[PDB]
DNA sequence: GTTATCCGCTCACAATGCCACACGCCTAACGAGCCGG
DNA sequence: CCGGCTCGTATAATCTTATGTGAGCGGATAAC
């Protein structure tokens, strides 16, 4: 309803019939969040630095009780901010500060008081900050961490079925994978033998990684199986029973209990029998005694009379032993109860595989696996088996691991160890046998919950638990000879490893990647992007199938459709545009409560494994204005599967119609009538389209651009309230609403716009201005439109009248004509800045000079360079011309050991020259914009150099005068307003400056007295302002720190203007790409009966193939636009009255079905109307969301209320008969974009360069002036003609025979066309590399 | 793989206006590329003494150095190159043609034969700069030189879209139209009548027509008479050549009809006219698909009326199967067979009203009462011509969408209810990812398993040249054509076509010499074999030639791409293995 | 030959190494360590390893 | 017994072509250098 | 007044989602 005083400058006409409930998140909330909860101070050191800062110290010397522990730390203010970091080359750091105390002990009491206690702040490491836009700076460049997504912490079950041994019979695998530790397996083999290996090496058996935690045999028995109770009566002993043991089982003998018989021999045990029994309620029976001739005996037993073995644990039974045990008493048998189906024996048969028997032979035979060759002694083996897994330093699940571990073991608390313990590893091995029972499943991997995000923070706190490692064993190699009391907390601390590795990582990791700054949405699309690849991830030739295809739990939480295709398809997907990162690292996704019959309003947040028990409604189901599913059976979806379902059943429904794809793609109006590829490939080529020189809104939009274009970070956004005091092209200041200043000294804001300077991708990044002078503005609203936006929308390329028809050829698979009234508009036409460095070197035979003092050249080209030698702001230059005047010392043999005393003095330091001057390359244009001049510290400044000083030094004085006079007003006025009490003469006060009034007497209240005070307190804010000049001076004054080597450094940046040609690639958004074929003439176009001609001509053929059906809708939806556009200007050229105006904009903002805007025009003041007309006169914007779209009919009655006609086809002429076309063709507007594939990027020839060094082929490249690769597949060809000689040229005379080109060459300039053939270099080469070698090689005759 | 001097890269563009044997080459990279060629030209002319001012003269580019470049240019033909060389066809020489601008141009025919795009696909140039390779690149490679294909003997110079839907639009009929009925002279007359507007393009006629037919030996015989036929056919008839007769234009005139037009004009007259023939139906073909204006809109995707009670019927069966599989009746594997049946025939009977209500739609007063015709719709003119999209794609645009599949293997219960002109909702597209993403994975991995089993047959058949040319021997092979048992896939005549006879094949009148057992089986000699009726037919290989290092003429017959038996040095396991190893991406 | 396996020019201050030229000065350095480990009448273990 | 086979384990070797672009390619301690305390 | 610092430079170190082949070799395996 109310709209913001930027909304109220144009209205963009919203279709869909949905209400949303929630709207868009801070689409950049994951970066943010991350590198907010890495640098905070942390009580209870969960996350952060102050976890690595727990983890490792205290550090103690080897019982030497000298000993370094941890008081506190801080982080360093920014000695640089950034765009002059940006502009002069490094890292936007910060310094850090450790506070440490070194503590040594005294000695012959080791919980004595220490004597010696030592504080310090020692510096260690830069680590750098974040970017407001969620960005990091490296190298004078701007670069982006991409989230990481990997498998969980946790435990899995997997099968792996198939491939081994070709028998059909499947496996089970359980892994155990640790946050920072190491692995542990547990497999079968097709003997159904359970062995456990760690950490990939050779296979060993289970039974003694659980004999070695001091397990006896009887007690892994005894916890693996269950029992079956012998009792020996004196003859043919008697066997107890639970019947469900008998379950499923063939009869040995008669199965019978108090005469009555219930299972006869050979039949098998029937359930019924079994309910025979539970009724009967029998508790023993009978069996024969070789009943008991294959079972196993449980636990050992011994003579009680002699002490003899009589029979040891895990026992296959024999009538021998049954006799003996009968004389020795032993009625009471213990028997491992068996079976095929539900109880197998699966322990048993492994422990009678194993070769090790005993504890201290298991941590031997362990030890003796881990490392070979070691001699297996008892401590060692112990410490080994220790370290593996029961301590802290080297076997560290995270809380997520312990989470999913006891989740997937159903346990009940979630938060245990992050440690191992006796019941974890059995637990694992109780499930793992369930599992191979039959009950139980395995756990799919792709399924996302079990697929993690690593963000930014987690990944730079273990590249710093590893720097801190790495100095932690340095620091404790010093300090075990800890013997000096004159030892200080800085002589210990080597601050180069941290620094290394911190700077490792977030300079060239594999997960450190350049931001695209070529569109906003690019920036924005590659924030939000979660990849698959890196360090402990897969690789991109590794990954197989299953895991680049969509899991039906990517809903909501991945897009489906926006990815790169080609080699890497489905490992770097795009987060979905709702999506939130969990409290612990999995993807949720909002939902809404719903009661018995009430859809409420309470959201929720879902997990992925949550989602799959619950039942959930499909978006757009129709419901009531209370809210109830107005149907009675609702699509709806269960667990992985759509469905139909009740109406009292369902409990949550979706948010909106927005949250199954991304940004990238939710910009695509009419996306739900496209095939997937095409949707997938329009997706892509958005995210390429380079901006342009005046941008423009685009007709037909999603209702997003405006989150997409403000959420970014290229434009400005005032953060308090207020009224527009001063606009220029420049800058932007603001006096702000007295509500919104807290009550100390306020004032004002300033904006400094960022002007013409370089993107990433060498285009142009711009800021201008779109508020007037003494308008109001509000809290939250754009104030300036960067590159490609306009007001505060997403604008990246450009709308255009777009006829579909065949014209004579020009467009013939995907070609695209352009008449030349596109280009005299000049609306593609694109600035590109480049950049070019020169510096000067210390080498040897003297230095080298930046001196305008060039022999061998002209005077022609050193007029556009000054007498300093550097050419000056804004002389167009081409290429060829010297930029920047460089000389060397050349001698080349002088070796005088008296003359080079006065040649490095007197002799200029020059005595013969050779030129070394920066030039311009060959091709390229342009202005000079920009030069900047980086001196060493030493050397004294060149005066172009003191020029940039001064100019530098006066820019610095006028923000800070500027603050001063705005600053000092408000005690101008409060001298004044207490001069009015007592006595004021405002014609006596007038005559004579501020001072003097403040030194007009007057007799003395306490409120004038505390006035005069305030008054002295701005001279001393005045001597505060000195001081910040000064700070400001000091800086700019001081010279620079370099390279090892490097003199001084000159800087020039070039702007050039890029026009359109036949060449380009030009795009829809709806993957329909071309290349410009040819640039009419304007008569040359199909004209309609009203004489406008048609600005680009398209194919129609390419619609029916590929299911592109959503561009012919945009292309009526567009007309319909511009339709309205055309009435509205008819109507402001006729000046006709505003109440007509306000009718007309009325009726065709209502239009349509039950739309949600309702607009009306009842409250726009007769000035808002007018500004709005202004705005609108060129077509009035349309939005359409994406699942929620605009029908055919509303399409149709939009049309109606222009005057177009309904079915979208107008008679058109044509330019060169003038005649008629006979069919109508469509005609319409559709938005394009021109992508970066220029043809001035591409155009690369040679006819004889350069060659390299090794072998002397041509180099390949445009830059080095290289010759194409003819590869091994075009030599296949020529083989398949009968060609023969041209062969032989591109094999020998082009390339690697010296004598054989040059030969040639002077050949034909000589006007002889013979040819000389030699032998190619590059075969000597591989006989000279063969020869080194032990082999002989050699030719013969 | 070395790299070349005298090189060059761009993107593309078309150029329809090129002829078959030139391309379009830039000014500033020709100029770049043949600066050796200008230095002699200009130190030829006394208009330079030095190189160093002929280099200044050419930095200058002054007016004198372009009209030494046209010199240089107009009888020295370029390569021209496209990135991923599958087959021999990858790269061909052209004549170069002198363009103001960045791009290189291309003719349109060809394009097809190199696989290219427009979609942003760069070419690379090479220069043929002695003479022996000149004169081979004049000779062996010139695009004027390779009309059939040497893996199969097709020409690979069929038009293609967009030229299609232009001679589809001209050669067609409808019953009332301006200038019916009446009567003409010459074919010209009918184009005079088409250019003032007076008779339509297409409406019935009588006219008169010459045509020359060669059934006299070695001559051309004249035949004069009158024809029911179009003013576009007689248009159409002006750019055919002397042999043809009159009945291969009086038909609606498709894609494959006029590729075998192609295919028989090459067969009666040789090689000129039909490159020639090949550039005249390319530009009628752009002229007359301009002239027609065939757009498409969202109103030329006709809904069938009947669609939502199939769409009602079939859930009321489906719920039918549900509650006979709640009773307990029927169990759940036959439940899901009775499900995909029913919807199987309910798309079946869908896609056939929608065809049925497109194609003869189109009703048209008759100067009687009415009549029904071939649709004039826009859509379906793009299918039925053949220019792009089958009835699958036109199926899924109006009709329901299929069942699509899940990458489990199984196929989804509910298929897609809804077309692409209609809307689908969020589960239904959030389905159809699947399958996109699961087609462009098989093809990422499909480029990579082609490109190696390619390299390794070119690295086995490599040595294997035609050296001499006849081994003399009496084996071979023994012929059938194929036949499963559901209809015979190749005949006798397709297999063996072009291949030497190893023995004299008998008559079935027995002890009658039908062919001679050391001939070559040409088409005309082929037909007069299967006149009676001929089964098996024994013929020589190459498994069983007998020239040791190498394989003999006779023992592989006629070659491929060219007419006749081949000649010595043909490096003919090369072009084998090119030829398995292409179409091994589709 | 040792153009054939050239040694890199760099910028400022040293050059770049190959790869071979690297193994070659290990080879080289153990050759000259074991030689005179052999002219100094070394024990059996030390010219072993 | 002893001999001639059969089978499971371990390990080397392959995985299209081209293009642009862009940024990267050491140092704690063993032989010298300066000159202060 | 030699190297304590400071530098030139030569040179040593605690992974862990892959598949499909062939090819060979060590351990069991069935006979006169
Ligand atoms: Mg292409
Ligand atoms: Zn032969």
């Amino acid at each position: 309803m109310v709209y913001s005083y930027t909304e109220k400058k144009r209205i963009r006409k919203d279709f869909g019939k949905r209400p949303q409930v929630l709207d868009v998140p801070y689409l950049l909330s994951i970066q943010l969040d991350s590198f907010q909860k890495f640098i905070e101070q942390d009580p209870e050191g969960q996350y952060g630095l102050e976890a690595a800062f727990r983890s490792v110290f205290p550090i103690q010397s080897y019982s030497g009780n000298s000993e370094l522990q941890y008081v506190s730390y801080r982080l360093g203010e920014p000695v640089f901010d950034v765009q002059e970091c940006q502009i002069r080359g490094v890292t936007y750091s910060a310094p850090l500060r450790v506070k440490l105390r070194l503590v040594i002990y005294e000695r012959e009491a080791p919980e004595g008081t220490v004597k010696d206690i030592k504080e310090q702040e020692v510096y260690m490491g830069e680590i750098p900050l974040m970017t407001d836009n969620g960005t990091f700076v490296i190298n004078g460049t701007e670069r982006v961490i991409v989230s990481q997504l990997h498998r969980s912490p946790g435990v899995f079950f997997d099968s792996d079925k198939g491939k081994t041994h070709s028998s059909g019979k499947v496996l089970y695998n359980a892994r155990i994978i640790p946050y920072r530790g190491s692995w542990l397996d547990f497999e079968f083999d097709p003997k159904d033998n359970l062995f456990v290996r760690i950490d990939r090496r050779r296979k060993l058996p289970a039974t003694i990684i659980l004999r070695a935690l001091n397990y006896t045999t009887e007690q892994i028995l005894d916890l693996f199986f269950e029992k079956v109770i012998f009792e020996i009566r004196d003859n043919k002993l008697q066997m107890e029973l639970v019947p469900e043991r008998l379950r499923g089982e063939t009869a040995s003998f008669d199965i019978e209990a108090n005469g009555k018989v219930y299972v006869e021999k050979g039949r098998r045990i029937t359930a019924r029998h079994i309910r025979q029994l539970e009724k009967d309620d029998v508790k023993l029976i009978e069996v024969p005694v070789e009943y008991i001739a294959g079972k196993v005996v449980a636990k050992d037993y011994i003579d009680e009379s002699t002490g003899e073995l009589i029979c040891a644990a895990n026992m296959e039974l024999s009538l021998d032993l049954l006799a003996k045990l009968s004389q020795s008493g032993h009625k009471r048998i213990e028997t491992l109860f068996t079976n095929d189906l539900d109880h197998g024996p699966y322990i048993s048969e492994t422990l009678r595989v194993d070769p090790t028997n005993d504890r201290l032979s298991a941590l031997v035979e362990i030890y003796r696996m881990m490392r070979p060759g070691e001699p297996p002694t008892r401590e060692a083996a112990e410490s080994l088996f220790e370290n593996l897994f029961f301590s802290e330093d080297r076997y560290d699940l995270s809380a997520v691991g312990r989470m999913k571990f006891n989740r997937s073991l159903l346990r009940e608390e979630i938060e245990g160890s992050g440690i191992l313990s006796k019941d974890d590893i059995i637990d694992v091995m109780k499930k793992l046998i369930d599992i191979r029972n039959g009950k139980g499943e395995v756990d799919d991997i792709d399924h996302l919950g079990n697929r993690r995000i690593r963000s930014v923070g987690e990944m730079a706190e273990n590249q710093f638990r590893v720097g801190l490692v790495r100095v932690e064993r340095a620091v404790k190699e010093r300090l075990s000879l800890g013997d000096l009391d004159t030892l200080m907390p800085q002589d210990m601390i080597n601050a180069k490893p941290i620094s290394a590795a911190v700077k490792e990582f977030f300079g060239s990791s594999q997960l450190s990647q350049f931001m695209d700054q070529n569109n906003p949405l690019s920036e924005i699309t590659h924030k939000r992007r979660i990849s698959a690849l890196g360090p402990g991830g897969l690789t991109r030739e590794r990954a197989g199938f299953e895991v680049r295809d969509v899991h039906p739990t990517h809903y909501g939480r991945v897009c489906p459709i926006e990815t790169p295709e080609g080699p890497n398809i489905g490992l770097i997907n795009s987060l979905s545009v709702y999506a939130q990162t969990n409290e612990y690292g999995f993807l949720e996704t909002p939902y809404r409560k719903v009661t018995d019959g009430v859809v409420t309003d309470e959201i929720h947040y879902l997990s992925a494994i949550e989602e799959g028990n619950y039942v959930i409604a499909q978006a757009n189901s129709n419901l009531d204005e209370e809210g109830h599913f107005v149907e009675d059976l609702v699509t709806c979806r269960s667990k992985g599967e759509s469905s139909l379902f009740s109406r009292d059943q369902v409990d949550y429904m979706d948010v909106s119609t927005q949250q199954v794809v991304s940004v990238g793609a939710s910009l695509i109006p009419f996306l739900e009538h496209d095939d997937a590829n095409r949707a997938l490939m329009g997706a892509n080529m958005q995210r390429q389209a380079v901006p342009t020189l005046r941008a423009d809104k685009p007709l037909v939009g999603t209702g997003m651009e405006r989150a997409v274009a403000v959420d970014s970070g290229v434009t400005a956004v005032a953060k308090r309230g207020g009224v527009v005091q001063y606009v220029d092209a420049s800058r932007i200041v603001i006096k702000v609403n007295e509500d919104e200043m807290y009550p100390g000294e306020a004032g004002i804001d300033i904006y400094n716009l960022t002007k013409y300077t370089r993107s990433n991708q060498n285009t142009c990044i711009n800021q201008m201005p779109c508020v007037s002078l003494g308008e109001p503005v509000e809290r939250g609203d754009v104030l300036a439109d960067g590159p490609s936006t306009d007001l505060g929308e997403l604008a990246l390329g450009q709308n255009m009248r777009v006829a579909f028809m065949p014209w004579n050829g020009y467009n013939f698979e995907d070609s695209i004509l352009v008449s030349e009234r596109v280009v005299q508009e000049d609306r593609f036409t694109t600035i590109h800045i480049q950049e070019l460095a020169c510096v000067s070197r210390d080498t040897k035979l003297g230095p080298e000079e930046i001196t305008a003092d060039i022999p061998n050249v002209g005077e022609a080209a050193l007029s556009k360079l000054d007498e300093s030698g550097i050419v000056y702001i804004g002389a167009e230059v081409t290429g060829g011309d010297i930029l920047v005047g460089k000389v060397t010392p050349k001698g080349e043999t002088q070796l005088t050991p008296e003359e080079k005393l006065l040649r490095a003095i007197f002799g200029e330091k020059a005595s013969d020259v050779k030129d070394s001057s920066l030039r311009v390359p060959n091709g390229v244009s342009g202005t000079v914009i920009d030069v900047q001049v980086f001196t060493r510290d030493g050397v004294e400044k060149d005066k172009r150099a003191l020029e940039i000083e001064e100019m530098q030094l006066k820019q610095a004085k006028k923000d800070l005068s500027e603050e001063l006079q705005i600053l000092e007003a408000g005690l101008f006025s409060r001298i004044r307003a207490v001069l009015v009490a007592g006595g004021v003469e405002a014609e006596k006060l007038d005559k004579l400056p501020r001072d003097r009034w403040l030194e007009l007497g007057l007799t003395d209240e306490e409120k004038q007295n505390q006035l005069e005070q305030l008054a002295e307190q701005y001279d001393e804010l005045k001597h505060e302002f000195e001081k910040k000049l000064e700070a400001k001076r000091r800086k700019i004054t001081q010279g620079d720190d370099l390279a090892p080597g490097v003199l001084k450094i000159v800087k020039v940046y070039l702007a050039v203007k890029r026009r359109i040609q036949p060449g380009d690639k030009m795009a829809g958004r709806h993957g329909n790409k071309g290349v410009i074929s040819k640039i009419n003439p304007i008569e040359d176009m199909p004209y309609d009966e009203n004489g406008t001609p048609v600005d680009i001509v398209l194919n129609p053929l390419g619609v029916p193939s590929r299911m592109n059906i959503g561009q012919i809708l945009e292309t009526h939806l567009g007309m319909a636009a511009k339709g309205i556009g055309d009435k509205i200007n008819a109507m402001l050229k006729q000046q006709q009255e505003v109440a007509k105006l306000r009718e007309f904009i009325q009726r065709a903002y209502d239009l349509g079905a039950d739309v949600r805007q309702k607009v009306d025009l009842s409250t726009f003041s007769d000035e808002e109307v007018m500004r709005l007309a202004e705005n609108l006169r060129k077509g009035m914007p349309i939005a359409t969301p994406v699942f929620d779209g605009a029908k055919e009919a509303e399409i149709k009655e939009l049309l109606k209320l222009g005057d177009l006609p309904t079915s979208g086809q107008i008679r058109l002429y044509d330019g060169r008969t003038g005649e008629q076309f006979e069919r109508p063709v469509t005609v319409g507007y559709m938005y394009m974009l021109k992508l970066n594939h220029l043809v001035d990027d591409k155009m690369h020839a040679r006819s004889t360069g350069s060659y390299s060094l090794v072998t002397q082929q041509p180099l390949g490249g445009k830059a080095q002036f290289g010759g194409q690769r003819f590869g091994e597949m075009e030599v296949w060809a020529l083989e398949a003609y009968g060609a023969a000689y041209t062969l032989q040229e591109m094999l020998t005379v082009k390339s690697d025979d010296v004598n054989g080109r040059t030969k040639m060459y002077k050949n034909i300039v000589d006007g002889n066309h013979q040819m000389e053939p030699g032998m190619p270099e590059s075969f000597n080469v591989l006989l000279k590399e063969i020869r080194s070698l032990g082999i002989n090689i050699e030719l013969e005759d | 793989g070395k790299r070349v001097d005298y090189s060059g890269r761009s993107v593309i563009t078309v150029g329809p206006y090129l002829r078959l044997h030139q391309c379009g080459l830039p000014k500033k990279m020709a100029l770049e590329l043949f600066k050796p060629f200008i230095y002699g030209k200009l130190e030829l002319r006394g208009l330079a003494t030095t190189i160093k001012a002929a280099k200044k003269m050419v930095e200058r580019e002054e007016a004198v150095v372009w009209d030494i470049l046209d010199e240089v240019i107009r009888e020295h033909p370029v390569l021209l190159n496209r990135a991923p060389t599958l087959h021999r066809l990858g790269i061909q020489a052209f004549e170069p043609v002198l363009i103001e601008g960045k791009a290189i141009q291309l003719h349109p025919l060809v394009c097809a034969a190199y696989n290219a795009d427009f979609d942003g696909d760069q070419m690379a140039v090479h220069v043929p700069l002695t003479l022996e390779a000149q004169l081979e690149a004049r000779a062996l490679m010139m695009s004027t030189n390779n009309i059939l294909s040497p893996a199969n003997g097709e020409p690979i110079i069929v038009p293609s879209q967009d030229v299609v839907l232009g001679l589809y639009y001209m050669t067609r009929d409808c019953v009332n139209a301006k200038g019916e009925g009446m009567v003409l002279t010459g074919p010209k007359e009918a184009e005079r009548l088409y250019r003032s507007g007076l008779a339509s393009l297409h409406a019935r006629v009588k006219v008169r027509i010459t045509e020359y037919e060669k059934d006299a030996n070695g001559e051309l015989v004249a035949k004069t008479s009158l024809k029911d036929t179009t003013v576009g056919r007689a248009i159409l008839w002006m750019i055919v050549p002397k042999g043809l007769p009159y009945s291969i234009v009086n038909q609606a005139l498709g894609k494959k009809a006029i590729s075998k037009m192609l295919n028989t004009c090459y067969r009666i007259l040789g090689l000129k006219p039909t490159v020639i023939f090949a550039d005249q139906i390319m530009y009628t073909g752009f002229a007359y698909a301009a002239r027609s204006g065939a757009s498409v809109g969202i109103d030329d995707m006709v809904i069938p009326e009947k669609k939502h009670e199939i769409i009602s019927e079939a859930e009321a069966e489906v719920a039918e199967i549900q509650e006979q599989f709640q009773s307990g009746l029927v169990t759940a594997g036959e439940r899901y067979n009775k499900v995909i049946d029913i919807w199987a025939a309910a798309n079946d009977r869908v896609s056939k009203a929608m065809m049925d209500n497109l194609q003869t739609e189109t009703v048209i007063n008759r100067d009687g009462q009415e009549e029904k015709q071939v649709s004039f719709n826009s859509i379906y003119m793009m299918a039925d011509s053949g220019a792009r999209g089958s009835a699958a794609q036109i199926r899924q645009l109006a009709g329901m969408r299929g069942l699509m599949a899940k990458p489990d293997g199984s196929i989804i219960e509910t298929p897609i209810t809804a077309n692409f002109r209609e809307g689908l909702n969020v589960l239904q597209y959030f389905i159809s990812t699947h399958g996109a993403r699961k087609g462009l994975a098989d093809t990422a991995l499909k480029t990579a398993n082609s490109g190696y089993l390619t390299r390794r047959l070119v690295d086995v058949a490599q040595d294997l040249v035609v050296t001499e040319d006849d081994c003399g021997t009496h084996e071979g092979i023994m012929m059938t054509p194929v036949i499963e048992g559901g209809d015979v896939k190749e005949p006798l005549r397709d297999r063996v076509l072009g291949r030497v006879t190893a023995e004299d094949v008998l008559k079935p009148g027995t002890a009658d010499i039908l062919v001679p057992r050391n001939t070559l089986l040409h088409e005309q000699w082929c037909d007069l074999l299967e006149e009676n009726s001929v089964d098996a037919v024994k013929v020589r290989s190459v498994v069983s030639c007998d020239t040791d290092f190498g394989v003999c003429a006779h023992c592989y017959g006629r070659d491929l791409a060219r007419g006749h038996i081949i000649n010595k040095g043909e490096a003919i396991g090369v072009i084998a293995a090119q030829s398995i190893g292409e179409p091994g991406t589709q | 030959p040792p153009d054939l396996r050239p040694l890199v020019p760099l910028d400022g201050g040293r050059f770049a190494t190959s790869d071979l030229n690297d193994l070659y000065r290990r080879v080289i350095n153990r050759n000259n360590r074991l030689k005179r480990l052999l002219d100094l009448a070394a024990p059996d273990i030390i010219v072993r390893n």
